[PDB]
């Protein structure tokens, strides 16, 4: 029924999409956005039912059965349909599944939104639930929890909701595995469809539906577009599950728990059970909670924690869990010697607490937050159009139309009431302790019961708890120092002469180079600056590869308790290391990077150690390394090919083998060592100017010059790695087992050419005509497995065609159906009319043209072009008129020459990896030895 | 040492 | 048929049977029986030197040779003995000295004949011409035109300012100028002049004969009766003077001379007279002894720890027949040239601390046995050079010694001694500055070769400081030797012994390759090594602090093992581009204590500040003057630049030589230490449990010392080569800035290393070995640098082109292409038994044995380091060979040779000069103005699989 409701919504004044919120006479929340000038529009609905409201007998029915709703409609009963109306038309959709909510949505290519809408809308008249959805649906639901088994997150929130109440429905199991979707139903009978029918009826179509449409047409067209397709949905009234007691009802309250791990890991969890607070949006105590613990600063917590060298890092703050209660949470990272002293640390948070609870509430605390997310409001960026209809349908349920965008940048009033009962919460009586280390072994005996970890009851006894209560001084904590770092400039600055459209080089010499971009198109007071600093010596030996990372490291943590209070204030930064060389990036306000940036230089030039962070860093990553046996077996496999398809290559052996070497005076001598020649390499982007640009990087090569007296090196020794060449005929393979996962992965890579401007488009045009019917029958029909991915390879220049599957297969059995995939698409290739081809490629068209939403995306894209050294700016337009003028013939000869079975180019290479349980490929150097090796792409 | 025809 | 020798005296490890004799002439000629030699030879020696010619053409003798070797009237063909010579697996070559002149060659198996009456017919009755005489100066003016800027001028200088009426100062080579324009200026003829030459001189009985025969000694005693019998005495006798040509006018005198590369050296030159006579004292090798000798407490050490000098050579220089000289040759440091006076105070201090103790009997006893020791072992000779050394020494002494000289010594005289100690007075010095800082102050200046020199003729205030009052410094005379050796055993063949080096020891630090030798049974055994790091090569600086290292390593341990090098213990430890190498050969005796000393004075290894810091600036002006250095090889270093994977210019390392300080070099030698991988091999007479003692013992002391880890298999890697693309033209040309002259070198690319491949360009470069000498050089006249082969790279090989001249470099290049298709002319026309005799020729080139025992470890060491391990190549590969037709051979030219050729890889360096019959159509050319972006988009070629 068609009832309306909606006035002015506040929007930040940078935002120019048009809103409108309304309510159908159904019950149906309606949001509608309207943006003339988005490329692709999306819609999203959200239900708020969750595994919450699962059957007590079937585990997980409402994942399998969001799986279940995607196929047939009585409007299009075919199987695909709506996943080929959103493959010739661009469209990609996804669903989630929470405790209380089930999330659709979707995009398409310019205007389907009729189209696309009416395969989005008759989900909820007309499903249709047929053998072959069913029995595939129960494979996709069983490979989803079986790629969940090793997964810790998961695994560790399973141990949280059913060591509690096992009778409250938090205790619930979410996902549902093979067991209770198919197993113990047919064996007692019981008709999976009628009770999918029984909840989807009574459930779904009651109330609290969340339709949102980005559109692109008017305030009205997708207005009476959206109000004729849900008219269909017919209320039931029926009630709002929410939950009025805790799980923890004092029968688990001061307790430990000894978690045993598969990844070596160490981790220590305070929980406490907190009432609602959802409804006091206004002063927001929790997150104030969060502010005032996980601060990171002079005379913090995590300070004395890192000066003891028992913790690496924290986080703390409110996490809400059902509509009832919610939770309080500290999770702290744990050293060696951290294990020892548990208690210790306890006490000191609790130290900590009472610190808080001697100076009181704090006002100008308040007020500074308030100021700094009232600045992060007024900012914002345009978000991606699939998604942003999700988040903002996610978060429609709990907030009046007005509040739907000031969703939490806005804070009215001060509350110290609430501040002084949050903090009588936070008490030694309340606390939930929970413990994961590997040295549990032997000695947790109570099993979990679906994923198999674990764990011990173990209270914890009396003498510790009142030693917590009683015992409560100070040390060396202190509240935060006020940041500074607050920006205080806001102003735009107008373009000049220089009014180009694509970064210009505006200096080159041989110490550096800088490209340069001044913002047309967003006019935020933002900037973005990335920084390439390139030196032979990172990734000569496994041990400089060691000690480039361990210098990294160590001066991050060397800057965190500087940088945090900057970062806060909306400045972040990365520092990380490439092959070549290292890599600076610093993005947010123009006001306070320069400071930062300068100090960052100033500081990795004049560089000291401390000995016990050393040592613990040094401890962490050897851990880090010897960790990667445990992963996914495609991530193994997609490691495998990066090893073989490059020049040089050092694997995670060696690179535990080399560690040991590494030592203080040694590590000390290699800082200057790699600092004294270099190269550097910049783009810079945002609201800025040129003299300025020039000036930021002078600077920073000035400050590295007059520090570790920096030279610039000889350009004959900017050398990049090459990729070595297949033979014309002969298919490579070899094998690496896995140890954990009983799962076997394979990746089938093809080596078509170098990127000419012809070849991208061979490649990519066929790689779609290859994708979604992919999709369609290796994992919908041959039901091989979740992680099943085909597409383009772009790396050192050189293009190629793969297939990463990981399935538990023989891994040449999945290779042969694969070639038999193949042939069905030569076939499927001929047979093809003039339409779909035609749809195809503008499909191509409209996925490759878009523009830029953040100077971060636009900057992100024109970075991941310059450090190519391909520097084709405009290769998008010129690429898209070029892909116009092809025809279903030229595909036809590509497929023959280089990706047939009897093909005179086939340049084909696999990696198998098998579980637990053509040439050879015995060493990997003699296999490199007699390949050839590629040229590298000439610069524009 | 004036050879014919250099070496090498 | 006048004198026949019964037995000469022979060393006992030999089996030639030899035989003296002297024909009806007076000849004397000399006899070799060989019945296992594969290359058989003979020479000649006209006893006519350079120093007999007339005084208005200048270099009659040198254009003599030259001229003789075109032109028979027997063989009127112009090639004939050198196309004969070249069809069987010979080479001929020839050169003048002062007093002589040596003419020789070496022949196939048992043509003997058809060239020994090519060789003959030399002095029977030659044949000159018009067109010869038209085209050979030019070969001769390039010849004086490559020594213009050679500082090899200062031998010149040193005719020159002596006696201008002596015959002495006579110049050796001609110009074109003295020989061609001088002559038809003033009208005087030179083909008369040549026979005049020729019939006074070298028809006597002068020359002396010697061949090396395959089948008796009396096959062919009978067969050189018969056959040099014409050439006829002309009575001449031989031209001697006893004055000798320094007048005490240029006596104590100082000469300043400017050089062209940078150079710093000290001539101190003695007159003597003749000790020539006395052959079996040799007072002149004993005061060489006792007077150049390095080591603890001698004139060199002395010298070395004041700062002033780096080397000295002593000894006794010889000349002409009536005087002779003697000389202390020294070289300078920056700070040298201050303090010369103290040097040759130094010098005189040390002579007469020898002069005050003189004569020495346990020196000359030691010498004795050395050289007797030394004498019993002679190692095995190639035939060819030899029996020109053989007959170049035959003039002196009687039959019965022409073996034994300078080998065996009877008598210790001290007279002698006292006489040749008596004449090094500074009354009767010559001392010669050179130096680049007299670049204003030079008066006068050389005619001839253009060098600026003074005349600062020494004040007696500097003579009466050196001979006025000379006790001592703290010299001393060298100690007794601990190297000369005592063991001379032949171990017995191993039951258990293989033909070419096994694998014996395998690890992932080291690895061997043994093998006992089977053929030679000399107590000597050759032993090397090759140390590998990757971090030797790995920017500028890197590697040019390893070369620093390593050559302190060397000047550090000189002190110590010149008494290993003079006992017949010889080492070479230099540099590579992977990491740093070791070879060290000898006596089998005194191996183990040589190498080990090496080892711990290499990782323990400390710095003398001043020693680095000549040692830097000795290198820094050895890097900068590559400039002043020839056209073609400046060609050759550039081509390998472009064509290797990486490679760093001699601009590069002369850069970042003002960066390399003493601790950044002190902390390097643990950073290349520290990792590092052996490969290595021993050879000759050593057994299998002391080869695993040899290796043992030095990767133990590198363990204890240097805790060296081994490398990682996947960081032992070597070098590619650019892959050129199917049809290319590359050039880029270069200037040299000193020589007046052109060079190029143009690279036709085949192929990597195959099996069946390497005989295609190995017959094709055969097959244009002759003809190429022939066009470019004797007909067309393009210079006297003419090479055309096969070059091998990092295993792919290419056929190439080095030629040097006054041309600019693109007319060589057209005809060289010009010469491609006359020759694969050439080649369509020719019949089948050339094709069969040059197979054969080169079945007989390659399938050759070695005599000597370094001949064989640098066969295997030569392919051990190129990772190929085809030890068996010699057999396989020739057993391929002898099957190939003439199709084959034009097939392998079309698509790879051609310039129609659809797989033609072609690439060309030209290096021109300070101030720069039918070529086909060339493809315009494409520039390299950049080298490492020309390297960057080309593929590179994969490395060759052991075998």
């Amino acid at each position: 029924a068609i009832k309306r409701i909606g006035n002015h919504i506040t929007k930040s004044p940078e935002d120019k999409r048009e809103y409108r919120g309304l309510e159908l006479a159904n019950g149906i929340k309606v949001l509608l956005i309207s943006d003339p000038t988005t490329d692709k529009s999306s819609a999203a609905l959200d239900v708020h039912i969750g595994s919450l409201s699962d059957p007590p007998n079937i585990a997980g029915l409402s994942h399998f059965l969001e799986h279940m709703l995607f196929l047939g409609t009585k409007k299009y009963p075919k199987e695909n349909e709506y996943s080929q109306f959103l493959s010739e038309h661009a469209g990609s959709s996804n669903a989630f599944t929470s405790g209380e909510h089930t999330n659709y949505y979707f995009d398409v290519s310019h205007e389907h939104l009729e189209g696309a809408l009416d395969r989005f809308a008759q989900f909820f008249l007309s499903p249709l639930f047929d053998e072959s959805a069913k029995d595939r649906e129960v494979n996709a639901v069983d490979s989803e929890h079986e790629k969940n088994v090793m997964n810790d997150a998961w695994r560790l929130f399973q141990l949280e909701k059913a060591t509690g109440n096992p009778k409250h429905p938090f205790s619930k199991f979410g996902t549902g595995n093979k067991y209770t979707l198919e197993t113990r139903p047919n064996q007692e009978g019981i008709d999976v469809r009628q009770e999918l029918l029984k909840f989807h009826s009574a459930y779904y179509s009651s109330n609290l539906m969340a339709v949102v449409v980005l559109g692109r047409e008017s305030l009205d067209d997708l207005t009476n577009l959206v109000v004729k397709l849900f008219s269909e949905v017919e209320n039931k009234n029926v009630p709002l599950p929410e939950f009025p007691e805790h799980p923890f009802q004092e029968e688990h309250l001061k307790q430990l728990y000894k978690i045993v791990p598969i990844k070596d890991i160490r981790n220590l969890y305070v929980t406490f059970p907190i009432p609602d607070l959802q409804k006091y949006y206004k002063s927001n105590p929790g997150h104030y909670l969060g502010h005032l613990i996980g601060h990171e600063g002079p005379g913090s917590l995590l300070s004395e924690l890192k000066s003891k060298g028992w913790v690496n890092t924290l986080v703390g703050g409110q996490k809400e869990g059902a509509r009832g209660f919610m939770f309080f949470i500290i999770n702290v990272d744990l050293t060696e010697e951290g294990l020892l002293h548990v208690e210790d640390i306890i006490l000191h948070m609790f130290q900590y607490i009472q610190k808080l609870r001697a100076e009181g509430p704090q006002e100008w605390v308040f007020q500074e937050l308030k100021d700094l997310n009232a600045v992060a409001f007024r900012f914002k960026d345009k978000e991606r159009p699939r998604g942003y209809t999700s988040k903002i349908a996610g978060i429609l349920h709990y907030y009046p139309l007005e509040e739907v965008l000031t969703a939490e940048y806005l804070l009215e009033e001060f509350r110290p009431d609430l501040i002084e009962m949050v903090l009588d919460k936070l008490r030694p009586e309340n606390v939930r302790v929970a413990i994961v280390s590997k040295s549990f072994e032997g000695k947790t005996d109570r099993t979990e019961e679906w994923y198999g970890t674990q764990y011990k009851q173990e209270a914890i006894p009396d003498e510790v708890i009142k030693k917590w209560q009683n015992a409560d001084l100070n040390g060396k904590f202190k509240l935060p120092t006020k940041n500074e770092f607050i920006p205080t400039n806001f102003e735009i600055l107008p373009l000049e002469k220089e009014a180009t459209p694509y970064p210009a080089l505006i200096k080159d010499t041989a110490m550096s180079k800088l490209w340069f971009k001044q913002d047309d198109k967003f006019f935020l007071p933002k900037a973005n600056l990335n920084f390439e600093f390139f030196s032979p010596f990172a990734y000569v030996d496994p041990l400089h590869s060691n000690m480039a990372y361990l210098y990294l490291e160590l001066l991050k943590d060397s800057l965190n308790e500087y940088a945090y209070a900057a970062e806060l204030a909306g400045l972040s930064y990365d520092l990380q290391n490439t092959i070549y060389g290292m890599y600076l990036s610093v993005k947010g306000y123009n006001d306070k990077q320069p400071i930062l940036l300068k100090k960052i230089i100033e500081k990795m030039a004049t560089f000291e150690i401390d000995e016990k962070r050393f040592e613990i860093i040094k401890e962490a990553y050897m851990r880090s390394l010897n960790n990667f046996r445990a992963e996914q077996p495609h991530q193994h496999a997609m490691y495998y090919l990066r090893l073989l398809m490059t020049e040089v290559a050092w694997t995670k052996d060696e690179l535990k083998e080399a560690l040991d070497d590494v030592t203080l005076p040694r590590l000390k001598a290699f800082i200057p060592q790699l600092l004294s020649r270099l190269h550097i390499e910049a783009l810079l982007h945002g609201n800025i100017t040129k003299q300025a640009a020039l000036g930021i990087m002078q600077m920073v090569e000035d400050t590295l010059i007059e520090h570790a007296h920096t030279k610039p090196l000889l350009p004959s020794q900017l050398v990049r790695y090459r990729e070595v060449q297949l033979p014309d005929r002969g298919w490579f393979v070899y094998q690496q087992r896995n140890e954990v996962h009983n799962n076997s992965g394979i990746e089938i890579y093809y080596q078509t050419d170098m990127q000419s401007t012809s070849e991208n488009m061979f490649l990519e045009l066929f790689a779609q005509i290859i994708s979604e019917p992919a999709f369609n029958t290796l994992r919908t029909k041959e039901q091989l497995g979740y992680i099943v991915f085909s597409g383009p390879r772009r790396a050192n220049g050189i293009q190629g065609l793969r297939f990463i599957i990981q399935s538990e297969k023989p891994p040449h059995y999945l290779e042969s159906r694969v070639e038999a995939f193949l042939i069905t698409m030569e076939k499927s290739i001929e047979d093809m009319t003039e339409e779909a081809f035609q749809k195809h490629i503008q499909a191509l068209a409209i996925r490759r043209l878009d523009k830029p939403k953040k100077l971060s995306a636009e900057s992100a894209k024109y970075w991941g072009e310059i450090i190519s050294q391909q520097y084709n700016f405009d290769r998008d337009n010129t690429e898209v008129a070029y892909l116009k003028t092809l025809t279903k013939e030229d595909i036809i000869k590509f497929y023959k020459e280089m990706l047939a079975v009897d093909a005179p180019r086939r340049h084909k290479v696999s990696v198998h990896v098998l579980a637990r349980e053509p040439e050879v490929i015995q060493n990997m150097t003699e296999f490199k030895r007699g390949l050839p090796l590629f040229p590298l792409v000439k610069p524009h | 040492c004036s050879l014919y025809q250099l070496e090498n």
